């Protein structure tokens, strides 16, 4: 369905298609394809909006990043922030602190999440291509899209970027230490037909666990849904989904659909006869190598619950509706919002990335990363996991 | 249920004529003229008990007067309970339906309440048909009504509104029966109205539009009393087909379907519409 | 599962002008057929009186002439197809095994490793799907509470679809004429996946799909006769209501024809 | 003749809005399929490369999951339907008697006084007609020079239709792909009389007609297998050209599907 | 038949680039540039003998240069004789097609004669395609042409004419193939243009019209050079699809069909038309 | 007259940030926070009476406050009239349009001059049609250089990419609609086409149209006329390219959006 095609001379991708489906209670999967594929799942319109938004996001952070001169760290931003970036980059490269502060980085616009003071941060952290900050890659060679978001409203883009920030920082600290706040009942019934249908499907094919892995003390809920199966007929031996929201119910429902989306795309990749030469993205090729019951069992049997009883209900509490910015600021003042905009008709659409050198700068601790930051130090968690990248796409 | 159908009984001095949609009969009885005189005052419905009592006063054989009144088209028996117990009309112009509750009882149409869109805490019984009529259209008005009532048991909706020079009556949106909603209809019409020379109304222009919050209004010409008088009659007849005294059976292939009327030419157009690929009415 | 096809692969070749136009047409033949509409709708354009004039007749290429070439009924080695069952009774229990014989013989090869089915399809695309509907409490069930299943002709397996109650599923499938229909044990429902029917051959794929559907129900007709089941192909149902009831997304898939099965007796 | 129906009786109940709209749709799926257009047209929207991905597969109601209810192939008592014949050869003579067995068994009762045919029809209207096309000089003929006939399923007789030469009739019916088709002995052509398909049920009658057509060719498929004839249902033909060639008025009647018959050998 | 396709060969000093619809190739050979230079002058068709002679002069392997020229989209082999030997254009504006016979040879389109509708004793060979183009429409003009040529072996007709703001190219009328004629088309369009809100265009108003001798004209807007320039190109491309160098294959379900173009918006619409119930083209 | 443009205002611990399409500003004074709070509610329409009533209520300084909002890209003056007095056609095949000025008057289109691209020695409020059979980025840049600064000027470009005849969206500095180079970058963002356009520049040569005959030029002639007619008016009239396959004669409209990296 939808089925918009564009020729080789177009500004627009070759295909956008909404997928047909027999079951009215299964989610809609919409997808865009043009030489990775961007996709999204859920309610029909949101599936389309997601897929368009995901395509726009990737395009911007891979092709459209305008730099703004070439300045040293202490020249481009206030001093406390430039120290924080210096100490991040010091860990990420063999290069020394002398080399790091004399170096002129390509710059992008940004504002402080808390104070709204305007400054610049290094473009090398934001742009995913080699050409934008080519002479800066020695300092920061492993880049990703953690905290990235596209939306028609700026408050929405920032809300989105925050949720993505909290997802990944939660996920990394979860990965490294093994601690989760709580487990939700794997037999939980949400009342939402497309969520319940997915969960019932999963329990029939294999086993699920559902952990709340939110940053300790933070408001809201990062919910991580996990799946495994020994079953030899099944091609998906392992899958995962992760979302953050104020609501535990929403965060769980989002998480279950994120999971189904990874489960379904890989399943189709597999049954279609698609080869290694189709898999381009680095994090995707890793996620495919993790498709085995080991991945599930390694997570589950090493998880430590800070509350051992299983949550039969999706109720609120005194922590979960506090202020996320106050919580984040107590940990660090140096959290910056990259932003950009474009005109579409008479509207503005918005790109944002939440970035902090006092948190993890990307989610690949098998690459070059700031392992020491305000939420983790070397030797706090499981030592073997400091070296290995999480099984998450 | 014995339904009374439209007839007249006219007499000057000697002669007496029954005139109905089916026939014209020269009444030579005195009791039958009495009964016919009695039935003409009775508005729409009447109980088989009361009919027998009218016949018994006039000395007519109960079964042989019922065969008369049925065959000549004065009445008909109907035995099947409807899918919708009752109806309500929710509208931004409730003044336009002030007398409709009384008047449309003779058409066999049970309308419980005329409701203003401005009201709060409007409730609806199970198995009701909600007619939302709007002179000033806005999609959010419909969203509000669906939000409130979509999960009401046995519920179904009709929407009426104006677009360009046309009066649009959507097909029946029954969540139970799985039929297209308002938004499936209005998208059929808006594609049709654009200069594409193509049925499918989808470019990257449309894809970008879908990123914005779904809200809209429609262009439509200024209504007079006559355009409202036209609209009032179409609403009644559509409610009558669905829930009222049937006068002409509808085929099963267009019973639930949309009806669109050109207010200039006064031509009707009955069209069944498909589900819009982007609409969510099926997923709910 | 071994032979799974994702519709996402299909939808890559879909002309959306074609899809819209086929669906717009399709919907003209959908019925609103319920007991509560019986006295305010009709089905036949020809009155009851005059119908027997049109039933079980030949049209000639030379109307008025009789110069034919006769062919003997000595060449016939078949059975007469049984009268199509009406007024069904479910006094008896019916096994799953008897339903299994119907599904395996009508739609699948005897060799469970094979892909060749016992009816042909344009482009070997097979855009029609068979669903099975449990309509009686005296019908035996594979999985408790589940009255709609989807049959996988190659895998030769039932896939659970709905846990709607027996009454609702029979209400939707029987439409307005359930009184005469009676109490059948189960029904097959044949459905067109539009995008799979249109993606290779465009408009002609619809026609090819609809003819495929008849090849299927006829194999069912013939198979049922041989194992002692009366049947009836059935068109008097509200199309959108059967879809909703079987949890079908009508944007993707639609019921073309319902076929009833069971006994006729005391 | 005993069971003749005049279409003038049918046309009394015809909605002309319905007729126009069904025909307008129908014609979207007509093909212009000739040898002289082979290098300037195509049939498949999917490239040759990618086609095997879509052939002989199942679509699931639960894509990605495999929790099914398996049904044994021990319940199967049928034969495998033979591979559909391609590259036909007419080295052998084929009798009229063998064609007579096909027509009688597939479309008629064993009792020649009966009206019940061996496939069902909506309203017992039977709006589909079978024509028989002699395509080889080695095919035996009932009446010399006559290569198109119309079969009367109740009367159980052939009615002469055309004396077009064998070559022309095979040219029209085979369309662009005659090279691969080869030399079949004869073909059945199934046709919809529009007004008979629409007069009682309106738009839904078209669907019911097109499904009826498949019930017919499937009986042919099954019948042919049993008497030692390879066959192939065939959609690659120019629809208007087959009509003209068989002296059909396209305003009244149209070819839905062609089905080929004969031997495959040296 | 080796067909030459549209390409360019461009060089400044050092570099040499072949630009075709399929590809863009950096030519490092000297003989291949020579051959490519030779093929660019050759208008449309060329003999496999002559191609081999161009390759042989340049020292290119005959089969390994043919694989180059074919794969890069400079040429293609075609092996199937067409349904129509040749074409003629009969028109009331033959001036508009003066250079068309020469020009459309590079498009692979063999047009034997431009004929004036005013001429007498106009003959036509077997298996010809007759393109009747009319700026001033009259049904009798078409009747005359059908009368003359309908029984010519292998014949087929296209008609082009203007209606309201549209340029109409009818589907191919092939008496052999059994396809709709001009009058089947013009009746499709005239029903569509009337304000009926109904597909079937038949009342007693129409029945009475049928009593009068079938003659008519059409309303249509004043054509400029640009509207003729538009029309000339559509005519060429349609003749090219049917009888010329194929550049993009047409699907079999719309190969024979009508093409209608809005001269305002420049949107094309390809529609297959049915036989008009009243037309006699099938009975002939 | 005055159109209130789109913007956002992030406002947190005492501080307030105005972000417009063009600019980023630390909103110091609290009455301007109220001005900008209110003005966020508007959708692109106000008489100066409306705007000055809002300002004077706030007590910013009605004269200077209008200067601030114009500067920052919050508001601006929209031309009440249609935007172009006339058009001019600049071309490397101007012989193709000799009679265009004469003919097109009948369709309500007013082309004033045809101009040869090979020139040396263009009014106020002028639409410039730059039609090129032989395309080169530097030819468009050349024309953008000469007249980019003209009062009320806008540009439109048409050229041939192999089988496709291209008509870019209208580039209007005053309206703020994307340029030719925004089009080329978004296309190339996805031997490749960029590989081809790079060599052409790198070895100094234009991109020819692939074997245009009279009929193709006629097809092009008429599209240009009807496109000029459309511009003689929602934003999407301007921010929309037309693409015409010369083989199949199918036209295909597509929306336009800027490249951020582009200057225009
Ligand atoms: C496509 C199709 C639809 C049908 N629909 C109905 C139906 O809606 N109601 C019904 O009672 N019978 C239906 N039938 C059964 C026919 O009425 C039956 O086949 C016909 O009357 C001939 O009787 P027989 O099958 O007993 O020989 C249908 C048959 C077909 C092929
Ligand atoms: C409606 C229909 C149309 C068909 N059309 C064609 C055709 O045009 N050309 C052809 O070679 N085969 C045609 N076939 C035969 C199928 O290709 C064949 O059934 C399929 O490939 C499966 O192969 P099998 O029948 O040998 O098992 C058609 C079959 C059906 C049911
Ligand atoms: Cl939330
Ligand atoms: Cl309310
Ligand atoms: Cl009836
Ligand atoms: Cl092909
Ligand atoms: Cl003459
Ligand atoms: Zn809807
Ligand atoms: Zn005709
Ligand atoms: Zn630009």
């Amino acid at each position: 369905m939808i089925n918009v095609y564009s020729n080789l001379m177009s500004a627009w991708p070759a295909t956008m298609a909404m997928s047909p489906k027999l079951n009215r209670n299964m989610p809609t999967f919409s997808q865009i394809w043009d030489y990775t594929p961007a996709s999204a799942a859920g309610e029909t319109l949101k599936s389309i909006q997601g897929a368009i938004g995901e395509y726009f996001e990737r395009r911007h952070f891979f092709n459209e990043i305008v730099t703004g001169g070439q300045k040293t760290l202490y020249e481009m931003m206030p001093p406390s922030a430039a120290k924080a970036f210096t100490e991040a980059f010091f860990q990420i490269s063999s290069l020394t602190r002398d080399e790091i502060i004399t170096h002129k980085f390509k710059t992008v616009r940004a504002f402080n999440l808390f104070s709204l003071e305007q400054q610049e941060i290094p473009a090398v952290i934001i742009a995913l291509d080699n050409i934008t900050a080519a002479d800066d890659l020695k300092f920061y060679p492993d880049r990703d899209t953690c905290g990235c978001s596209f939306h028609g409203s700026l408050n929405d883009a920032i809300e989105g970027s925050l949720c993505e920030f909290m997802e990944r920082q939660s996920l990394l600290l979860y990965w490294l230490q093994g601690k989760a706040n709580t487990e939700i009942s794997s037999e939980i019934v949400t009342g939402i037909n497309h969520i319940d249908e997915i969960l019932l499907a999963l329990r029939s094919e294999g086993d699920i666990r559902i952990f709340d892995i939110t940053l300790p003390g933070a408001p809201g809920h990062a919910v991580l849904t996990l799946y495994g199966t020994k079953n030899k007929i099944s091609r998906i031996k392992y899958s995962t989904g992760l979302s953050y929201a104020n609501s535990l119910k929403k965060a769980l429902c989002k998480s279950v659909v994120e999971l189904w989306q990874s489960y379904i795309c890989l399943h189709n990749f597999l049954i279609g006869g698609y080869t290694d030469d189709d898999i381009i993205d680095s994090y995707q090729r890793h996620f495919m190598s993790c498709n085995k019951y080991e991945s599930f069992t390694d997570l589950c049997e090493n998880t430590v619950l800070l509350s051992d009883d299983v949550k039969l209900t999706l109720e609120e509490n005194i922590t979960s509706d506090t202020n996320l910015l106050n919580y984040l600021q107590q940990i660090s003042d140096n959290i910056f919002v990259y932003y950009a905009r474009e005109r579409v008709s008479n509207s503005l659409v918005w790109y944002t990335k939440i970035v902090s050198p006092d948190f993890f700068l990307h989610m690949n601790n098998s690459g070059a990363i700031n392992i020491n930051n305000k939420i983790y130090h070397t030797g706090d968690g499981i030592k073997v996991r400091e070296s290995k990248m999480v099984p998450f796409p | 249920m014995i339904n009374i159908l439209p007839f007249e009984i006219i007499s000057r001095n000697t002669k007496t004529l029954l005139i109905t949609y089916i026939s014209s009969v020269d009444i030579t009885h005195e009791g039958m003229k009495k009964v016919l005189e009695s039935l003409r005052s009775k508005q729409g419905i009447i109980s088989e008990y009361l009919l027998d009592k009218l016949l018994d006063e006039s000395l007519i054989d109960k079964d042989k007067g019922k065969e008369f009144l049925i065959t000549t088209g004065v009445i008909n028996k109907t035995k099947t309970s409807p899918l919708w117990v009752n109806s309500v009309i929710i509208s931004d112009v409730p003044h336009l339906f002030s007398n409709a509750r009384e008047q449309w009882k003779c058409d066999g149409v049970f309308v419980s309440h005329i409701i203003d869109i401005k009201d709060n805490n409007i409730n609806v019984s199970d198995s009701t048909l909600i007619w939302l009529h709007l002179e000033n259209y806005h999609s959010d008005i419909v969203k509000r009504i669906y939000s409130k009532f979509e999960s009401n048991p046995g519920v179904a909706f009709i929407q009426s509104y104006y677009l360009k020079e046309s009066f649009r009556i959507d097909g029946v949106y029954s969540p139970d029966l799985g039929t297209p909603c308002h938004f499936c209809h209005i998208e059929r019409w808006l594609s049709r109205e654009e200069k594409s020379f193509r049925r499918n109304e989808m470019s990257w222009a449309n894809l970008l539009q879908l990123l914005k919050k779904y809200q809209m209004t429609l262009p439509a010409l200024a209504l007079g009393e006559s355009e409202r008088g036209f609209s009032y009659h179409l609403i009644k007849r559509r409610l009558q087909e669905l829930t009222g005294t049937s006068l002409v059976k509808s085929h099963v292939d267009n019973f639930m379907s949309s009806v669109s009327a050109d207010l200039i030419t006064c031509i009707l157009c009955k069209e069944p519409v498909i589900h819009w690929q982007a609409c969510s009415c099926l997923e709910r | 599962s071994k032979h799974e096809l994702s519709l996402v692969e299909v939808t890559h070749y879909t002309d959306p002008e074609v899809l819209a136009i086929v669906k717009d047409f399709h919907v003209r033949g959908n019925f609103a057929s319920l007991p509560e509409f019986a006295e305010r709708t009709f089905v036949s354009a020809v009155p009851l009186a005059h119908l027997e004039k049109f039933e079980n007749k030949e049209v000639l290429f030379r109307p008025g002439f009789s110069s034919v070439i006769n062919i003997s009924s000595s060449h016939n080695f078949s059975r007469e197809r049984l009268p199509s069952g009406i007024n069904f009774c479910d006094k008896n229990k019916l096994s799953i095994r008897t339903i299994e014989k119907l599904l395996v013989n009508a739609f699948s090869s005897p060799d469970p490793g094979s892909v060749r089915r016992p009816y042909p399809s344009g482009g070997a695309l097979y855009p029609i799907e068979v669903f099975l509907c449990r309509l009686s409490e005296n019908t035996e069930n594979w999985q408790a509470g589940t009255n709609v299943y989807h049959y996988l002709p190659l895998s030769q397996a039932l896939e659970p679809v709905a846990t709607c109650n027996t009454q609702s599923l029979y209400r939707s499938l029987s439409g307005g004429d359930s009184e005469r229909l009676g109490k059948p044990h189960f029904a097959l429902v044949y459905c067109i996946i539009f995008e799979k029917a249109l993606f290779k051959y465009r408009y002609r794929g619809y026609r090819m799909a609809l003819m495929e559907t008849g090849s299927m129900y006829q194999n069912a007709v013939l198979v049922a006769d041989q194992i002692g089941l009366k049947n009836r192909v059935w068109a008097g149902y509200t199309d959108s209501y059967v879809a909703k009831t079987m949890n079908l997304d009508q944007r993707t898939v639609a019921p073309l024809i319902v076929q009833f099965f069971g006994d006729v007796n005391d």
